[PDB]
RNA sequence: CAGCCGCGGUAAUUCCAGCUCCAAUAGCGUAUAUUAAAGUUGUUGCAG
């Protein structure tokens, strides 16, 4: 009578596989990530500019 | 919909009176005037009218998807508070005890 | 007057032309801003009676609570202030210092009732009706608007007949019969 | 309500008694009709539908 | 003037609904009422590189209204998702009501 | 679950309606029993409130909209379906020039 | 790449955004008609006929001051009447936008040391009049203190570990007082013996230390691993 | 021909502006979080250390007799230097002659020292900015209001005296 | 509050597809006892 478990955690190193590339794709909300520059030609921002958001740390 | 009954609305006040206008039987000259265009401008009538239903059911639907998502964040948060509370009313009852 | 430089707000603080310690904070201003009154004085020749109830309120409050003059004035008074609506109940004679206000009894004035019960729509409007004299209450006219009512008289506060706005709301309903000439 | 009943006898013997329908609609049996003979007259606590069935359980 | 915004009133309502053009692009949530001085412009690219961005001379437009009515995966995609969502609109009113109505009728 | 089981915590299938009893479609249970009984109670309510409202007109009620508003024969409220910015009636030269 | 756009002016005066399914930061067009690195350009038809005037689009993965603005910066100095101290102005790449958001009546000083971006840098300016290139080192403000006089702002995209001390003494010469110091560092070029934020940290102290008041900083991090920019104000008395 | 409702004409306190408390007649700023950081980890920071001493972390050093470059070495198995800001300087200086030894245990050529840019000397608002701002910062404090300030902001090491010895907590490689 | 219990049905059923998520992982819970941390007092706490 055991509950229903997952093949990820039949594997300990393929979970820690899956957390991490879920990490990883949570990391790309919270910051901006540097994904590698420019790669072709550019096409432009493809997701929008806010003209009133400033995400700069002020000081003080 | 809400069939208010004709001798309560006469009888309403000025403020509360219900704004209900009645449809048109005769083809007033406005209307038989009126030009409409069409082929290109139709299908383009037709394609933002598409856009626009679709941009507003994706928006009814992520706010709908949202409400879903903070009432249950507005459960589990109020269960930790719950326990930070007791927590709290606890250790000030431990403090004064010993003081 | 000049929003004075530092040196200055420091040299000089207690300086204020607009608004002085006698003022009270401008509550008779305030007051009649709120309830629109037209002339000055009505403030304090309310503000007299509200202290002279206190004063004598206080003074019953002196006597022994056994002899019937006191009781039956007591009564009596709180009787006539519910009989001219400053009150909405016959409530406590710690009332008389909590409740009576310059305020309501500017409530119990004859445009803000009128207000009240939605016969003008704004205070300014009613003093522009009765002013202009459309009202009564009963038989006869009232053209000053520091008439205040008793209890009795909020339910007959009606415009005169040939009142043309009470013709044009007759007029609006279409229950407008003219055998009554209004 | 139409048939559970075979007779206005079977519904006195019930009468009184608590169903309900399937959407848990609380009710009683109050008294059995005259001439359609296993038909009664119920009260719900509002207005049931058409498309329901009412129930007594019984042991 | 109001004589120029009855001419691009439409691609100023894609460009506001932008975000149900296409299932996969999923901008940033901004508002963008209209501004009040704007102006329409036509991408220049240039004669250096070729074939890469360049929209040719037998498919370049007029608006932005026109590209996207030419495109037929997007009118695929705009009619599919317009009849789900008509059908999901209309799943339960009155055609439904008066077809059960009809189906307590029959017999 | 802490101490339940899966097994136990199963999916109880919900039953539909009689094939003899078929005409009246949709055998309706208690969540279409609150979805229709909560609908009827906030329309009753309104209703309810806007007979008080009825009740309390008080007939001196003067506005400034009343000479502008009217009403029709029966006693209920003419709005104008075309415009308020607009005119309905529209003048002997616009005519000439419309047509 | 010949679609249309929607040019809207962006809160930073002298910069555009056009809108279209993807938008782009963009900028007048000081000298309309050619292209200075490749960018792509936008003509709109503004209203003798209308005429053609036109626009640039600002790369940000070819400019740190377009990576700042499009990541989000509370003010920038540069300015459409302004003067702009541009030091290390490598080639005419973010000089060319530093100069027309500038404008036709305000004055960009192009400083670079090296002699063939010199030679672009010139060929840049007879085509842009609102550019003066100047070239000669940064470290020594004194040997190129005659041709300019008082600028409203310096930008910094040089590139050297004495950053900080070239920043002071242009800022100290030729700067206004509560005028705007934008700078652009690079960390693994100041030091990569230790972090990004140390080094970030270090250079701001530099700045304060020399009183320049720092703002604001902004990693700019989608476009540029470990950079910066950091905007402050001379303040020149009473950083407090 | 004169109007109706005629008034005196007096001062509005709710409307005039020549009185003083009617004398007050958007662009968002969300800051990123930093690119030092992974979710908690801030796995940026690297030896050789920084840390910024406050006035207590000193009086409980001497207290305790660590030493402070030392005690942090075999704390946390780095090199350390340390920081006195002016502010905890002001603040030591300020506690009077009691506390001789240690104004001049921080008056050392080993430890290093900032130079803070504002008014007045209130050390736990500074050290909160300035490591708020830098994220490349250990703190080493034993205050409890601003022990709970910074292992309430992420990323940021705690040092503390605790026993014989200085402790370490939010930093992940200390062994 | 809870719910393996429902009308039928066990060769019957195919069902929230075996409900979803989380952490450790050849390891992982529970009960009891515990250690460490400083708020270390400046008095008076009973019926002497
Ligand atoms: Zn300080």
């Amino acid at each position: 009578l055991t509950p229903k478990r997952n093949k990820d955690n039949r594997n300990s190193r393929v979970k820690k596989r899956k957390k991490y590339q879920k990490a990883q794709k949570k990391l790309k909300s919270v910051r901006a990530v540097y994904s590698g520059g420019q790669s072709g030609v550019y096409e432009g921002e493809k997701t929008g500019i806010k003209k009133g958001l400033t995400r700069s740390v002020k000081f003080k | 919909g809400l069939k208010v009954p004709k001798a309560v609305q006469k009888e309403l006040p000025f403020k509360s009176q219900i704004h209900q206008m009645k449809p048109q039987k005769k083809k007033t000259y406005m209307a038989k005037r009126a030009v409409v265009l069409g082929g290109d401008e139709k299908k383009a009538r037709s394609f933002i009218q598409k856009v626009l239903t679709i941009s507003k059911a994706k928006d009814s639907k992520r706010k709908e998807q949202k409400a879903s998502q903070r009432k249950e964040r507005l459960k589990k948060l109020a269960k930790m508070e719950e326990e930070k509370s007791q927590r709290d009313k606890e250790k000030k009852k431990e403090y004064f005890a010993q003081n | 007057v000049r929003k004075l430089k530092h040196h200055e707000q420091k040299l000089l603080k207690k300086v204020d032309f607009l608004e002085w310690k006698q003022d009270q904070g401008h509550r008779d201003t305030q007051v009649m801003r709120t309830y629109h009154i037209q002339n000055r004085e009505d403030y304090h020749k309310y503000n007299r009676i509200c202290g002279d109830i206190r004063r004598l309120a206080n003074k019953l409050s002196l006597l022994p609570p056994t002899d019937p003059f006191r009781r039956k004035h007591e009564q009596l008074l709180l009787d006539k202030l519910y009989a001219m609506g400053v009150l909405t109940t016959k409530s406590k004679i710690s009332d008389l210092e909590n409740k009576v206000t310059v305020s309501a009894i500017c409530r119990r004035r004859l445009p803000v009732i009128m207000h009240r019960l939605k016969m003008a729509e704004t205070i300014q409007d009613a003093v522009k009706f009765i002013e202009q004299g459309h009202v009564r209450v009963g038989p006869n006219l009232i053209n000053d608007p520091a008439y205040l009512v008793t209890r009795n008289m909020e339910d007959y506060v009606t415009w005169v007949d040939n009142s043309k706005i009470k013709k044009t709301l007759l007029r609006y309903r279409n229950q407008i019969d003219d055998f009554d000439f209004s | 309500i139409k048939d559970m009943f075979s007779s206005a006898m079977e519904v006195a013997r019930f009468e009184g008694a608590q169903i309900k329908t399937v959407s848990g609609i609380r009710g009683e049996i109050k008294r059995a009709l005259s001439k359609p003979e296993g038909h009664y007259r119920a009260a719900f606590e509002d207005k049931i539908l058409m498309s329901d069935i009412v129930i007594l359980r019984s042991w | 003037d109001d004589n120029m915004r009855r001419e691009v009133q439409r691609d100023l309502l894609l460009i506001k609904h932008r975000a149900a053009l296409d299932p996969k692009r999923h901008y940033k949530k901004q508002r963008w009422e209209v501004p009040e001085r704007f102006a329409i412009g036509t991408i220049i690219e240039d004669k250096s590189e070729f074939y890469s961005s360049r929209m040719n001379r037998k498919e370049r437009k007029s608006t932005i209204l026109e590209t996207l009515m030419g495109d037929e995966a997007s009118n695929k995609y705009f009619k599919r998702k317009y009849n789900e969502i008509q059908e999901k609109s209309t799943s339960g009113r009155k055609a439904h009501y008066k077809k059960m109505k009809e189906m307590r009728k029959k017999r | 679950a802490k101490l339940v089981h899966d097994v136990q915590k199963k999916q109880h299938r919900e039953r539909s309606q009689l094939t003899s009893r078929s005409r009246y479609g949709f055998l309706e249970k208690h969540k279409d029993y609150v979805k229709r009984a909560q609908d009827f109670h906030r329309k009753q309510s309104t209703l309810k409130v806007l007979r008080e409202k009825a009740k309390e007109r008080n007939p001196d009620e003067y506005y400034h909209a009343m000479h502008s508003r009217k009403t029709d024969a029966k006693g209920l409220l003419i709005s104008s379906r075309h415009g308020d910015e607009e005119d309905e009636s529209l003048s002997m030269d616009q005519v000439k020039l419309l047509k | 790449g010949g679609a249309k756009v929607v040019i809207e002016p962006h809160r930073h005066a002298g910069v555009y955004i056009a809108r279209g399914k993807e938008d782009l930061l963009v900028t007048k067009n000081m000298a309309p008609g050619e292209s200075v690195y490749g960018e792509k350009r936008i003509s709109v038809e503004e209203p003798v006929p209308p005429t053609k005037v036109e626009y640039r689009v600002w790369n940000p993965f070819r400019s740190k001051l377009a990576a700042g603005i499009m990541g989000g910066l509370d003010e920038l100095f540069i300015a459409p009447g302004k003067k702009v101290l541009y030091l290390g102005a490598a080639s005419g790449t973010s000089v060319s936008h530093v100069s027309d958001v500038v404008g036709p009546e305000g004055v960009v000083y192009a400083v670079e040391f090296s002699h063939r971006p010199g030679r672009e840098l010139i060929s840049m300016a007879k085509k842009r009049p609102n550019i003066i290139p100047i070239i000669e080192d940064a470290r020594h403000p004194q040997k190129y203190r005659m041709l300019i006089g008082m600028v409203d702002c310096v930008f910094a995209d040089v590139a050297q570990p004495d950053q900080a001390r070239i920043i002071a003494l242009n800022s100290h010469m030729f700067l206004k007082d509560q005028g705007g110091v934008v700078i652009s560092i690079k960390a693994n070029c100041i030091d990569s013996t230790v972090d990004a934020e140390t080094v970030f940290a270090r250079e701001v102290q530099k700045l304060r230390e020399e009183r320049i008041k720092p703002l604001e900083q902004l990693t700019l991090e989608p476009y540029e691993r470990d950079h910066c920019i950091v905007v402050g104000r001379y303040m020149r008395s009473g950083l407090k | 021909t004169r109007k109706f409702g005629l008034v005196k004409r007096t001062l509005n306190t709710k409307k005039d502006q020549r009185l003083k408390k009617n004398q007050e007649n958007l662009t968002r700023n969300i800051p990123q979080v930093s690119s030092a950081l992974f979710f908690q980890y801030n796995q940026a920071i690297k030896p050789p250390y920084q840390v910024l001493i406050d006035t207590n972390f000193i009086n409980f050093s001497i207290q305790k007799k660590v030493d402070i470059v030392r005690g942090m070495m075999d704390c946390l198995l780095a090199k350390c230097n340390p920081l006195i800001t002016d502010c905890v300087m002001a603040e030591l200086e300020k506690l009077g002659p009691k506390y001789r030894i240690a104004l001049k245990l921080a008056r050392d050529p080993r430890i290093k020292r900032l130079s803070c840019s504002h008014k007045g000397t209130y050390a736990d608002d500074c050290l909160v900015h300035r490591v708020l701002q830098h994220k490349c910062y250990i703190v080493a404090t034993n205050d409890a209001g601003l022990k709970q300030r910074i292992r309430k902001i992420p990323g940021i090491p705690l040092m503390s005296v605790g026993g014989h010895a200085y402790v370490i907590e939010k930093l992940p490689d200390v062994f």
